[PDB]
């Protein structure tokens, strides 16, 4: 029966360590505050800089 | 989670009627075309009839054409299959299959078994 | 059944945390950052060759060449600075639709409809383009292939299977299954010990290749997944599925995080990538245009409306410093 | 030479000339830029229409000189070093324009009658080739009149540049040849051509019945412009020659001719409007790109 | 001033222009054609057939090469596919026509074959290729009609009630009720293709055998027509 791997997979899926959403979401938004300067496609950069 | 429940059915006595309930949940109705469909004991799946997204357009197989009727219902995103005047033929598990993609009305909801829209069917014996 | 009843409670006991655990939309967290500005993406260059349509194609390390793959049979190399063609490798099987770049260079697969993998080297002494190796193996088309390693590959082909293949030995190191429709795209972590699988069944199933199992699935698409990519941090992915509407998970919350969908848009997302930053989501669609939407806000950041036909493709480089898209018009448009 | 003139050559050409012009020019540039995007998607049918679009593009830039002409009655004011060049410029540009319409009209012929055959004929660097060709036969085939010369005035405060209506006989055996291999000859196989055109769509049974009498319809208007635009000079033409050849130097003819001659001259530059709207303007798709390109 | 790498650089990517132009102009020259049918439409007879006629078990793409009046034709086979064909379908949105061969005497599988083709026709990306419909195994259609131990009117009863059309010609040869049923389900498939398709979707119907030797020409001339159709376009003619 093909049914028992999957009722074996699903009885892993409860053991997954969940977390805050809030925790997830202010590592995000510091990833994403630290990192937005780096990004070009954020903030253009010079024309003199630009290979293209 | 696209889900999608089937209701109704059971055993009843050639010369009667059924009619069963396809209930969705978790996507937009409306947006898809609806098709039922039966795969009897030994034998194939077979398309028995289909609806559009809006309902104005409905088709029927030739095997049970005029004597079925689809209908749907967008308020509780439920569809309709009332069968009448059942034969032994019909035996069979009917499935209430969605299409893949909204805003298309070509489907292939006939797909043997491994289909993800499709339900878990209602066996009707007669 | 006993089993039918105790995937059902399994399954609503899932649900019943994730709608505990998701008390409130995400949205309102994150409306306290400032709307972004406008940012207007132009072409630079574009670039002519092919001969049919583009259907796949993956920045190098060093940010200079992207590898193409047509539906004619051809594998070519564009160079970003230059838009010179270093290599043109023709392919035995027309419809190719996979291609990838790997992380040192030295090799490149390749495939199509047909179940076999198909590898080259670039750094050929006598200097002929070579089948350096061909996997055989898989029962369906190869949907997408993602480079972690020079001495081992993974792919995903259309049997609703993944397969990890060491390029040494030349068979299947191991085997992902449990997929119930066709696996569309592929993406690996920064790490490349996890993966994540998107198919045709709105879901998209984590997997780690030393472990060969399921780790976790993400279901809230309502249709086939036709892209995935993973979040520069590792711990999230974004999903572009046939409802027109593009989706965000994280790996270790397991809920949606922000959905990205207008009632203007009734086409499907062929293609999703995301920036080195994150913020800025790019999306390729069936009306013959590309549109970025903010990672925080869901805003129109811009759209891309120079295209003649079909987005198949679309990548951002490593650095971030242009964007690279591929259209069924034999076209690729370079934006910046 | 003759007593030649009449009240109408100072209004009706100059009029028409100036039309054509300010016609030409917004829809000359726009036929070309079709042309060469249909050359950059390797469409052989580009090269020729780019090829005429240019001819008709150095007619148009030639023609402000005979405004000049008809402005101020009959006379040059420019060297004979000038109208050397562009009375060879004005008169074989027609027959240029005329040699690629049939070269595009063959190259249809075999694109529809025989869609799978003939696939080394229709390419970019082969559509070149014969244009190329046709270019070359055609100056220095009507060059024969540049090896003598221009200023044949007369009394009655005249000047010709090569409208010396006391012709010579070796004029009127270039006319008669113009006539003949230049006019009739391309309008005989674009007619071919495009009968064959009709009949392959005739067999057809997929086409439908609107598209079928679409191309029908195009195909008869495209024919009958070439006979409205250049029959009445040539008949005019070759009416002069024939009079020559028969009664040299009697100059009775033209005194009667005169103002049809001009008329006639002026009428046929209408047909390097016709061409680039039959051409570009009447196709939806071609119509369609050349309106957005001006929208942008 | 530029640098000798560069200057190599530039003369292998016009080598490689000149290289991929010349692989366009053979890949023109050549058309490409999808063939598929159900399992017992017979299409392994068929490229048997055309292989000898006119010249690795995961193998999922069977390419087979002839040529007819000097015109090469690339006919392409799905194999070891899933049946889940939603998918790979759009590959084959640039092919010149599909020949789509059709059991016409399995009823209980020609509804079926209705529904895939009817879904063929309406998909968004094959709108723009002509289906070349081919009604294969015609003689068991014509031996179960003479023996008339099969009805088509229990799987479709409009069959009572339908009248050969006066304007078609009948074979001589051929009896009265085995052009009738052929005409009738002719007639569904023509309709299904002219339902939604109209000035760029054409589809041909046309009667064939797995023992007959004709199908390349029926095959050529149909290309011919679908070029010709192109042609009509591109060459502005409208
Ligand atoms: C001063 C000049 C421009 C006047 C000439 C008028 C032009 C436009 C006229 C003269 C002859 C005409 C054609 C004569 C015959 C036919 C066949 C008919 O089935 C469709 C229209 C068509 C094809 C006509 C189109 C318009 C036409 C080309
Ligand atoms: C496309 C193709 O098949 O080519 C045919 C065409 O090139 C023939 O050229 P001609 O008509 O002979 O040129 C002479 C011009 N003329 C008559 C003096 C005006
Ligand atoms: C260049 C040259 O000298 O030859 C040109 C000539 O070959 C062109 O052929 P067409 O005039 O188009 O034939 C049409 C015949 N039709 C109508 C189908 C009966």
């Amino acid at each position: 029966a093909q049914a028992r791997k999957l009722v074996e997979q699903l009885k892993m899926e409860a053991n997954i360590d969940r977390i805050k959403v809030s925790k997830a979401a202010a590592d995000l938004m510091a990833y994403c505050e630290a990192h937005a300067k780096e990004d070009p496609l954020l903030t253009p950069v010079p024309a003199s800089e630009n290979p293209f | 989670q696209v889900q999608l429940q089937e209701s109704g059915g059971g055993l009843v006595q050639p010369g009667g009627s059924l009619r069963l309930s396809c209930a969705a949940s978790g996507f937009t109705f409306s947006n898809y075309k609806m098709n039922w469909v039966r795969q009897a004991p030994g034998k194939g799946l077979e398309w028995v009839s289909d609806i559009s997204q809006s309902g104005a357009s409905i088709s029927y197989t030739g095997s049970v054409k005029g004597r079925f009727t689809i209908s749907r219902d967008n308020a509780k995103n439920t569809l309709y299959l009332q069968m009448n005047s059942l034969k032994p033929e019909d035996t069979a598990v009917y499935y209430c299959a969605r299409c893949p993609a909204p805003f298309t009305r070509d489907c292939f909801d006939v797909t043997s078994t491994t289909y993800a829209y499709r339900g878990q069917g209602t066996q009707v014996t007669v | 059944d006993q089993l039918r009843q105790e995937a059902e409670q399994l399954k609503n006991q899932i649900r019943d945390a994730r709608k505990a655990c998701a008390d409130a939309t995400l949205s309102q967290i994150t409306n306290n950052i400032d709307p972004v500005g406008r940012i207007q993406m132009r072409t630079r260059r574009t670039l002519r060759g092919h001969l049919a349509k583009i259907y796949a194609m993956h920045w190098g390390t060093d940010s200079r060449l992207l590898v193409s793959a047509s539906q004619d049979g051809k594998l070519i190399i564009w160079d970003s600075y230059t838009t010179n063609k270093v290599h043109a490798i023709p392919l035995r099987s027309s419809w190719v639709m996979t291609c990838a770049y790997a992380p040192s260079g030295n090799y490149v697969a390749c495939g199509g409809l047909d179940n076999i993998c198909s590898i080259y080297n670039l750094k050929t002494r006598e200097g002929n383009v070579r089948v350096s190796r061909e996997l055989a193996g898989h029962t369906g088309y190869l949907s997408c292939c993602r480079f972690l390693d020079d001495n081992q590959i993974v792919t995903s082909s259309g049997d609703t299977t993944c397969a990890l293949w060491d390029i040494e030995t030349g068979q299947q190191t191991t085997t992902f299954t449990g997929h119930t429709g066709d696996v569309m795209s592929l993406s690996l972590a920064p790490d490349t010990r996890l993966f994540v699988s998107g198919a045709c069944d709105a879901s998209a199933k984590l997997w780690d290749v030393r472990e060969g199992m399921c780790r976790q699935t993400f279901t809230g698409h309502e249709s086939d997944i036709n892209a995935i990519c993973f979040f520069p941090n590792g711990n999230a992915f974004a999903t572009g599925s046939d409802d027109a509407t593009c989706r965000l998970f994280d790996l270790r919350a397991d809920q949606e995080l922000m959905t990205y969908s207008h009632d203007n848009i009734i086409c499907g997302i062929t293609s999703v990538s995301f920036s080195k930053s994150g913020r800025l989501l790019l999306a390729g669609y069936d009306d013959f245009n590309c549109n970025v939407w903010d990672a925080l806000k869901a805003d129109r950041a811009g759209v891309l409306a120079g295209h003649d036909n079909r987005v198949s493709c679309l990548g951002v480089t490593d650095d971030g410093m242009a964007v690279a898209t591929g259209s069924w018009d034999s076209f690729l448009k370079i934006w910046n | 030479g003759c007593h030649v003139d009449s009240r109408v050559d100072h209004l009706f050409p100059p009029s028409l000339y100036i039309f054509v012009i300010g016609v030409g020019l917004p829809t000359n540039c726009l036929a070309l830029w079709a042309a060469y995007r249909q050359v950059q998607q390797r469409n052989e049918l580009g090269v020729y229409l780019m090829n005429l679009s240019i001819a008709d593009l150095l007619y148009i830039c030639t023609l402000p000189l005979w405004v000049d002409y008809f402005l101020h009655h009959d006379n040059w004011i420019h060297g004979p070093g000038s109208c050397k060049l562009f009375g060879f410029i004005f008169y074989t540009n027609i027959y240029i324009s005329i040699a690629f319409l049939c070269c595009i009209s063959v190259d249809r012929y075999l694109a529809v009658a025989h869609p799978l055959r003939f696939a080394r004929l229709r390419r970019v660097k082969t559509a070149v080739a014969v244009s190329s060709v046709v270019w070359a036969t055609e100056l220095g085939a009507n060059s024969a009149p540049l090896f003598h010369d221009e200023l044949f005035r007369d009394r009655y405060n005249h000047t010709f540049c090569f409208e010396k209506f006391p012709m010579e006989g070796w004029v009127a055996w270039m006319n008669l040849y113009r006539v003949f291999v230049g006019f009739l000859f391309p309008w005989a196989l674009m007619l071919l051509s495009y009968r064959g055109i009709l009949r392959a769509v005739r067999g057809s049974v997929s086409t439908e019945r609107q598209e079928k009498a679409k191309i029908k319809r195009l195909a008869l208007s495209l024919i009958a412009i070439v006979l409205v635009c250049f029959a009445p000079y040539h008949v005019l033409l070759l009416s002069r020659s024939a009079i020559y050849l028969g009664r040299p130097w009697d100059c009775g003819f033209e005194e009667r001719v005169f103002s049809a001659y001009h008329s006639s001259l002026a009428f046929t530059s209408l047909n390097c409007v016709a061409d680039p709207i039959l051409y570009c303007l009447v196709n939806e798709g071609a119509r369609s790109d050349v309106a957005k390109a001006l929208h942008n | 001033t530029l640098s000798a790498e560069d200057k190599a650089a530039v003369e292998r990517s016009k080598m490689i222009e000149k290289q991929l132009q010349k692989d366009k102009q053979v890949y023109r020259r050549t058309l490409r054609l999808l063939l598929l049918g159900a399992d017992n439409s017979g299409k392994s007879t068929i490229v048997k057939q055309m292989r000898i006629y006119h010249v690795v078990k995961t193998s999922g793409i069977f390419e087979t090469k002839f040529q007819v009046d000097k015109v090469n034709f690339h006919m392409f086979d799905v194999g070891a596919q899933r049946d889940e064909r939603r998918k790979w379908i759009q590959c084959f949105n640039d092919v010149t026509a599909i020949i789509f061969v059709v059991d016409s005497s399995d009823y209980n599988r020609l509804q079926e074959a209705l529904n895939d083709f009817k879904s063929i026709w309406n998909n968004r990306w094959l709108r723009t290729i002509s289906v070349i419909l081919f009604l294969n195994k015609q003689d068991l259609l014509a031996e179960k009609v003479l023996a008339g131990k099969s009805k088509i009117e229990d799987y479709f009863p409009e069959f009572a009630r339908y009248t050969t059309p006066e304007d078609a010609t009948p074979e001589p040869g051929e009896d009265p009720r085995v052009t009738r049923a052929k005409y009738f389900i002719r007639k569904e498939f023509v309709d299904i293709s002219t339902a939604s398709g109209d000035g760029r979707h054409i589809c041909y119907p046309h009667f064939t055998c797995s023992v007959d030797t004709e199908n390349a020409r029926r095959i050529f001339n149909d290309c011919k027509d679908i070029i010709l159709q192109m042609n009509l376009r591109e060459y502005n003619l409208v």
